[PDB]
């Protein structure tokens, strides 16, 4: 007999797409989640800093009680 | 078949990453007649200009 290597009726299809899905976002969501957590930080901070300035006021009272 | 999926993975992590394009950009430009008789020949040939291919 004669047992060479070819094919079996042919072989099947070898993809040559350059398969990109550029999976994103859009710059409106971006600008939106961005000045959303921007406004968030600045909220809470500015309570925290509220706070803050009371308790030094604590300590101005401390001082000032103390001093004779 | 995997190679295939492979060099689309090459493109995925090179080919538009900002920092290797503006690494190399202005860089080796080749005008035709220079190409022609600096005796270049394939990819530079390719690479610049002329419709050449053995």
């Amino acid at each position: 007999v004669k047992q060479d290597m070819p094919p079996v009726g042919g072989y099947g299809p070898i993809d040559y797409k350059r398969n990109l899905p550029r999976r994103g976002l859009s710059g409106y969501s971006m600008f939106a989640v961005g000045i959303g957590a921007l406004l968030f930080g600045y909220w809470s901070m500015m309570r925290w800093n509220r706070e803050r300035r009371r308790l030094q006021i604590e300590d101005f009272e401390a001082r000032i009680a103390l001093m004779p | 078949k995997n190679f295939s999926l492979r060099i689309d993975e090459l493109e995925e992590m090179l080919t538009n990453n900002r920092i290797w394009r503006n690494r190399t950009v202005d860089i080796g430009v080749v005008t035709a007649e220079d190409a022609l008789n600096y005796g270049f020949s394939g990819v530079m040939l390719r690479g610049s200009g002329i419709q050449w291919d053995l």
